[PDB]
């Protein structure tokens, strides 16, 4: 199935990510997705954005005690975290996840959107595309039919429902609102520089629009001489 | 190097100063009509192959699509 | 001054043809790109490690934290893509205008291509994603096709039973050297060419009309550099993943593989050719010939005119060759199923028959039409 | 067939740039020898025509259609000479073997 | 002349002998790092599968697939025509336990991982070029010339399968 | 004198004698040295 | 190639053959001592 | 710092081509284990690196058997 | 109330989605139409799905 | 042939003085040493990791587990020492025999000498031993001497408050890249 198009705002050429949503999607990840998924490469410092400034990130940074700190022997989980603390992990070992995921693996979702062909869409679709299995459906273990899912046997447990959680902003927590919002966050994290870049690209387009006709005019100055040269053959 | 290149004789070559000739002769105005001429001359020999290709791609896609397309009747 | 004499001799007072079109910019662009790829590769190498342990991570760190890393990394990737775009257009210029009669320049040339192809696989395998891992195994296994010493060679390169850290670290060096290597080979290129001078699109002796290079083909190369930088920065800053495969952002699953595995676009057709030949060995050979057929090209010129400006039938055959090269690039992408396969088989047959058979016969016919043969 | 020749001629369009056929022959050694032997007048003329083409090509322009060397007008000057040069190489080759 | 040249010939062999030696060690350096090629160990339990369960073990950087075969799977694989197989190797020929099949996950073609539960003939499949392997790991369809590799499991007892 | 006229005067043969000699010289050198090392280190 | 078709040309080659084999032969033996194939 | 300089001794490997006495290396490996292993470990050294007449492989593996910690008996059980 | 549900419903109401749904309904009915058959309908299901989904995105995000 | 003409012009038909002693060998030795260093350096780069947690471990892994890795590492170190021996004797030949009147050659030489000293300093920092770290801090501190912009420059090079991983990795990059500039 080829996921159809979707009108993501940030995707606008010169427009950028809506941090508010991003924030909302980070909440969604913290309250739902972090039980099997973790933004390993993302740190509270990485988490910083209009969605969450370092200050807010600090709150979240202090909001966790899992594997943030080690003990006399650095085993298990022994102390809470701070700004530099990287995102907590639902599992201290791959086996742990495997164990708590039907034996399957709940992938950390740091670069998940980048990873999936048409990720942003896929994500939205998968989280909200279980649809209906009309026939020949034998979900073996903790699977969930989803035509959007490659095998319609996602096993990514559908973790979002109307008012699955409660957005602190108060925006109605409808499955879709929730899905779209977290999507933004996930996208934001996958490319912490999406906004940064697009500003460069705008400056690059303005500079090239200034510089291309001027360099063309120089070239046509120094090449006019020849382009006007008139040759004449005058055999004696 | 320049000099000692070719025995070219009697080929007067007049020229005009860069700052004396109009700085930027209109390209769209004068050049592109000829460009159109130029492109149209060759396109008549350039696009034909691609004309064929697009067709191949299009037919192939739908064909492969139908190939995947399963018939309820098949194994019915 | 003995250092400024060579610089003058190759870039300022070099007698160049006055009528060479923009195509002739492309090779200079390639030199600029190589520089870019290399310099970018340096920073990419910086803050990077060849360790499966930290290779994928520090890179993500480059994408996330390294100062302007996201910029240098995606400039490196899209500059490799721009390198192959300029390389393909350079080779197409050489094929169309009869520049392969400069045989030593062409051979330094054909070799150069193989090298650049490898650097791609090199750069490719290095981030240690899902796609890199499964791509490396695939082409490394290509070598196993060798009739007798194949297995050993594969294991040698891998440095073990299967690609693993042993490979990543060594592939790292080749990808740090081949760039330096190709660079030099290019230098050979420039020498073997100045002995003969550049060709012109009419294919005639341009000795009567040559101009300096400093004020005429320098500002032209500067303008071409500016346009190539515009396309490179709109590839980096606006669509940074339209040419890559998302699989890259997946740390290699030594265990699992991408349901759809495809070599990158620049080589897509190359593999398309392989997919076509039923025999494994046949595929490998044809694949090689695909690139090598070019080297073979200066011995297939049977016309009394160097360029294709005055040769319309061979122009038609050339554009049919470009057409089914684009077709082979598309097929490689398509999966294994009807009718993609047949097209692939034909397209490969048509490619080898146009280069080997149809163009010299057409050149003989064109010489017969002008009452020359 | 001859009509087809004229069509090819136009298509070749070397006439447009204002060049005769012998004008376009790649300067293979053999060609080089013949060119040299050309009576000076023709050689100088050849140069003029060739150079003109170069200039025209540079400006991406073609001469007035009328000025295009008509197929009929096109004459072969280098060829008469070239034939000899080729025969000469041939003679040397067998005395060689 | 023979005195002077013999010295040139003598010297050459000497240099030649040193040059092969220097080049040999270098070449050898990039050979398998001794530490990693010092890893040939393995540990597996045959009791980890209820039925029809493929179980790779990432051995030596290679999938130590250990798929399980239900009698049904066992029944079809035997039914497969060995002679008609691309690679003549009866299902049992590669397994000493019909309920237990063990394979190495490198596509005979270009070395990808052949995902299981895929492939028209059933069993395995390789997303790289479309090679379909049966439960026996025999290439039934695709650009895969040889069948999947069978490691020296040399099972000692139902309890433990060595799988070297 | 015969050797020169036979294996050392024609460069091709010069190479042949060199290569062949080197082929044998090495194994021996290795053996001798190894043996010496061994005699030198009796344990 | 036409030119290569010559009787003398042939004589020259015949006279040149032995030497050619030798260098190739040396190279052959050389490859052996070069690799010690296994 | 005034340090009485080590009084250079006559080691069986002191000579220019003089190798090591491997029985002495075997005895010194025993020394490490029983005495200093308490407060010193040959981290970069491995039982495979113990390949030498000083100790053959199979027996070395027994030594390898002796040591039993942090192998990761349980990966999920850590 | 998830706007997703509402929008999905709305799109379905779109005659285009209505017809696409017609196909799906006919086809899902077809799923149950025969047993020995292989009328999975996944194809037709997907057909309607994508069509409707296009409409959804065409008018969902804004509500979102 | 335009590639063989330069090789002939610089190594075969080059008119050389008939009476130059063995001291004139030394510069060619330096070139050989450069190639040797580059080759050995390349074979150190296939296993070295420029991380402060793993640099010493990678060096010990080269010496203990890579086949003949101790040989390539100690060839690299003693080849740096041989490079400086040949460099000092080359400079002494230039001083004794009045070869400094070739002024452009002499100035390109002293530029090469500065580049070789910087390359060897950062290479000695690279194994991340006790001596490498304190040695680096010391010379990096040398820069702080600069009257006004010293502190900044030092911190820049260090890439932080004090030499730490930030330095090691950029010193690996610079030590990799400078011998090719030395070759040019
Ligand atoms: C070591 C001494 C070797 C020796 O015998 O020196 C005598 C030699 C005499 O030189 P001369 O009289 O010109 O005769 C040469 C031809 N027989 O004199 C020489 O050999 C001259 C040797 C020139 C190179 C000497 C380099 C010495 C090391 C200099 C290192 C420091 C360089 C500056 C660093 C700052
Ligand atoms: C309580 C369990 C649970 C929650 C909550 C959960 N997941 Fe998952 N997820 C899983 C398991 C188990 C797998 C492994 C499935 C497999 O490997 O076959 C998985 C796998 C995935 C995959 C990989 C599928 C692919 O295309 O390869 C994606 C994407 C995914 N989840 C997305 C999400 C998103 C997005 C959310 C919330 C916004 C989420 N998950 C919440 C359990 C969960
Ligand atoms: C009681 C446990 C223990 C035993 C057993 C032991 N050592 Fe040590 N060793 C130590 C400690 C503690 C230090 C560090 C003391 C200090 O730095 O002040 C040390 C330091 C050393 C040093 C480093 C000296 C220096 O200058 O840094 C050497 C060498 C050494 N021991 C040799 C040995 C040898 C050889 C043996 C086996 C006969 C051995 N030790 C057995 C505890 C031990
Ligand atoms: C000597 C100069 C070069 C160095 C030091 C270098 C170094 C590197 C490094 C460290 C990476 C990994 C970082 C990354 O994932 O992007 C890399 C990736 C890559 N390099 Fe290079 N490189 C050099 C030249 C080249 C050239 C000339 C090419 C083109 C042929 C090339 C093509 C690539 C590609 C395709 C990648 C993969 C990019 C990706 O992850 O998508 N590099 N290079
Ligand atoms: C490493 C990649 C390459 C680089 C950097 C490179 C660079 C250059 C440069 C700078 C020139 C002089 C400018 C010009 O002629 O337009 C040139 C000329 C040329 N190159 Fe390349 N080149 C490369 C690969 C190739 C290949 C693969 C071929 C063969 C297909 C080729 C064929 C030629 C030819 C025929 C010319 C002379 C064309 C003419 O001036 O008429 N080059 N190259
Ligand atoms: C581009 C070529 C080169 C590369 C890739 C390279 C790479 C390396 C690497 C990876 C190391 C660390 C391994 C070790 O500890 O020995 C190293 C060490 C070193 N290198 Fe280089 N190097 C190169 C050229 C040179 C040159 C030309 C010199 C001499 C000026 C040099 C001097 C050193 C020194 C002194 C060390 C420290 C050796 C020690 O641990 O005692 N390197 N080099
Ligand atoms: C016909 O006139 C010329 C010409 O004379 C030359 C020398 C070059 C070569 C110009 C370059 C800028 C060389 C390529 C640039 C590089 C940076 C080379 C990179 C390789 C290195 C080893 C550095 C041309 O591209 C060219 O056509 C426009
Ligand atoms: C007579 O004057 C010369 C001389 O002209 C040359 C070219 C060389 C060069 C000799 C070589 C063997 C070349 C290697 C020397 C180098 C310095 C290599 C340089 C290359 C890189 C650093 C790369 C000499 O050694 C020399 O003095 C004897």
């Amino acid at each position: 199935l080829h996921p159809p198009s979707y009108p993501w705002s940030h995707r606008g050429l010169l427009s950028s990510l809506d941090h508010t949503s991003i924030r909302r999607g980070f909440q969604v990840y913290k309250q739902v997705c972090s039980s099997c998924h973790s933004m390993d490469y993302v740190a509270y410092r990485h988490l910083v954005g209009v969605c969450y400034t370092e200050e807010e990130a600090k709150a979240l940074a202090e909001e966790v005690e899992v594997q943030d700190g080690p003990n006399d022997d650095g085993e298990m989980f022994m102390r809470p975290g701070k700004l530099s603390d990287y995102f907590p992990k639902p599992y201290p070992n791959p086996e742990a996840a495997r164990a708590a995921n039907n034996g399957a693996l709940p992938p950390d979702l740091s670069y998940i959107v980048r990873a999936r062909h048409g990720g942003e869409d896929y994500v939205f679709s998968l989280l909200t595309g279980y649809c209906e299995p009309p026939t020949g459906v034998s979900l073996r273990e903790g699977l969930y039919f989803n035509p959007y899912f490659p095998g319609q046997a996602i096993g990514m447990a559908p973790p979002i429902y109307t008012e699955v959680l409660e957005y602190d902003d108060g925006t109605p927590a409808t499955m879709s609102q929730v899905a779209k919002d977290v999507a933004t966050f996930l996208r934001w994290a996958s490319e912490p520089e999406h906004d940064h870049r697009k500003r460069m690209g705008l400056k690059m387009l303005l500079m090239m629009g200034l510089l291309l006709p001027l360099t063309y005019a120089m070239k046509r100055h120094k090449w006019s001489v020849l382009k006007s040269r008139k040759l004449a053959y005058r055999p004696p | 190097e320049f000099g000692n290149l070719a025995r070219i004789r009697h080929v007067i070559s007049y020229s005009l100063s860069p700052f004396e000739q109009r700085a930027f002769p209109s390209y769209f105005s004068k050049g592109i009509p000829n460009v159109l001429r130029r492109t149209r001359e060759r396109i008549l020999r350039v696009a034909p192959p691609f004309v064929v290709v697009y067709l191949i791609y299009t037919w192939g896609n739908q064909e492969f699509e139908q190939s995947k397309r399963k018939n309820p009747a098949m194994y019915e | 001054h003995p250092l400024f004499k060579i610089i003058n001799h190759s870039f300022i007072d070099l007698p160049a043809p006055s009528n060479i079109s923009s195509w002739w910019n492309f090779g200079s662009l390639l030199g600029v790109c190589l520089m870019v790829q290399i310099i970018t590769g340096l920073f990419l190498a910086m803050h990077y490690t060849s360790d499966t342990m930290t290779a994928f991570s520090s890179v993500t760190h480059i994408c996330r934290d390294v100062n302007y890393g996201w910029l240098i990394r995606y400039m490196h990737a899209n500059g490799a893509s721009m390198f192959f775009i300029c390389l393909f257009l350079h080779v197409g210029r050489g094929l169309y205008y009869g520049s392969y009669t400069f045989m030593e320049t062409w051979n330094i040339g054909v070799l150069l291509l193989f090298a650049v192809m490898a650097t791609a696989f090199m750069g490719y395998v290095l981030p240690w994603g899902q796609m890199s891992f499964w791509g490396a195994t695939v082409i490394t296994n290509l070598l196993s096709a060798i009739p007798y010493i194949g297995t050993t060679l594969v294991e040698w390169i891998w440095g073990g039973f299967s690609v693993d850290k042993a490979t990543l670290t060594r592939f790292f060096a080749f990808h740090f050297i081949l760039p330096f290597i190709i660079a030099a080979l290019a230098i050979v290129h420039l020498l073997f060419l100045h002995e003969t001078g550049s060709n012109n699109p009419t294919g005639l002796n341009s000795d009567a009309d040559k101009i300096p290079f400093h004020p005429y083909y320098t500002i032209k190369d500067i303008l071409g550099i500016l346009i190539m930088f515009l396309i490179l920065m709109t590839l980096v800053l606006f669509f940074p993943d339209m040419l890559g495969d998302p699989d890259n952002y997946m740390p290699a699953n030594p265990l699992n593989t991408p349901p759809h595995i495809k070599p990158e676009w620049y080589f897509l057709f190359a593999y398309a050719i392989l997919r076509s030949i039923p025999n494994k060995l046949g595929g490998v050979l044809a694949l090689i010939l695909s690139i090598l057929i070019l080297a073979l090209m200066p011995f297939l010129h049977t016309s009394k005119q160097r360029s294709l400006m005055f040769r319309p039938i061979t122009q038609i055959l050339y554009w049919i060759l470009v057409a089914n090269l684009l077709i082979l690039t598309w097929i490689g992408g398509q999966p294994v199923e009807h009718p993609f396969i047949i097209i692939g088989q034909l397209a490969s047959i048509s490619y080898f028959s146009i280069i080997l058979i149809l163009m010299p016969i057409s050149g003989i016919i064109e010489d017969k039409m002008l009452k020359l043969y | 067939l001859d009509g087809f020749r004229k069509w090819y001629y136009n298509a070749a369009g070397f006439n447009k740039l204002g060049l005769m056929r012998d004008d376009t022959l790649h300067e293979t050694e053999d060609v080089k020898e013949a060119i040299r032997r050309l009576p000076e007048d023709l050689y100088n003329d050849r140069m003029f025509r060739i150079k003109r083409a170069l200039d025209l090509t540079m400006r991406h322009q073609i001469l007035p259609k009328d000025q295009w060397t008509k197929y009929e007008e096109d004459k072969f000057y280098l060829e008469p000479y070239l034939k000899e040069v080729i025969r000469e190489r041939k003679e040397r080759e067998e005395w060689a073997k | 002349k023979g005195f002077s040249y013999l010295v040139t010939a003598t010297t050459t062999v000497g240099v030649a002998y040193a040059a092969k030696n220097v080049v040999s060690q270098f070449v050898s350096s990039m050979s398998a790092s001794a530490d990693v090629l010092a890893m040939s160990k393995i540990e597996i339990k045959l009791s980890d599968i209820p039925e029809g369960k493929n179980m790779a073990f990432k051995w030596r950087g290679k999938p130590l697939f250990v798929r399980h075969r239900t009698k049904k799977e066992i029944d079809q694989e035997a039914a497969v025509e060995v002679s008609q197989l691309r690679d003549p190797q009866h299902d049992l020929d590669r397994v000493k336990k019909p309920e237990w099949v063990i394979l190495i996950g490198v596509c005979t073609h270009l070395g990808c991982v052949p995902i299981a539960n895929a492939g028209d003939f059933g069993g395995y499949y390789c997303p790289c070029h479309g090679s379909h392997y049966d439960a026996s790991g025999r290439i039934r369809k695709g650009p895969a010339p040889l069948n999947l590799e069978v490691p020296a499991y040399e099972f000692t007892s139902d309890d433990v399968v060595v799988v070297g | 004198s015969r050797l020169y006229s036979l294996l050392f005067r024609r460069t091709s043969t010069f190479a042949l004698t060199i290569a062949v000699g080197a082929l044998f010289f090495e194994r021996a050198f290795d053996q001798g040295a190894d043996a010496i090392y061994e005699h030198i280190n009796e344990g | 190639l036409s030119r290569f078709l010559g009787p003398r040309y042939r004589e020259l080659a015949r006279n040149w053959i032995p030497t050619a084999g030798m260098w190739g032969t040396v190279g052959a033996v050389g490859l052996v001592w070069a690799t010690d194939w296994r | 710092d005034l340090e009485l300089h080590p009084p250079s001794y006559p080691w069986s490997h002191r000579g220019l081509l003089s190798s090591l006495d491997h029985t002495s290396i075997r005895r010194g490996f025993q020394v490490y284990k029983q005495v200093c292993s308490s407060c010193h470990s040959m981290d970069y050294v491995a039982y495979r690196h113990l390949v030498g007449v000083c100790y053959t492989e199979e027996e070395a593996k027994a030594l390898a058997e002796e040591v039993e910690v942090q192998d990761g008996p349980n990966d999920d059980g850590e | 109330v998830d706007p997703l549900t509402t929008v999905r419903e709305h799109c379905e109401q779109l005659e285009k989605c209505v017809k696409a749904r017609e196909r799906l309904e006919l086809c899902d009915n077809r799923v149950s139409s025969r047993s020995q058959t292989e009328e999975d309908c996944t194809e037709e299901l997907f057909d309607f799905l994508h069509a409707r989904d296009h409409c959804v995105a065409h008018k969902l995000f804004k509500n979102l």
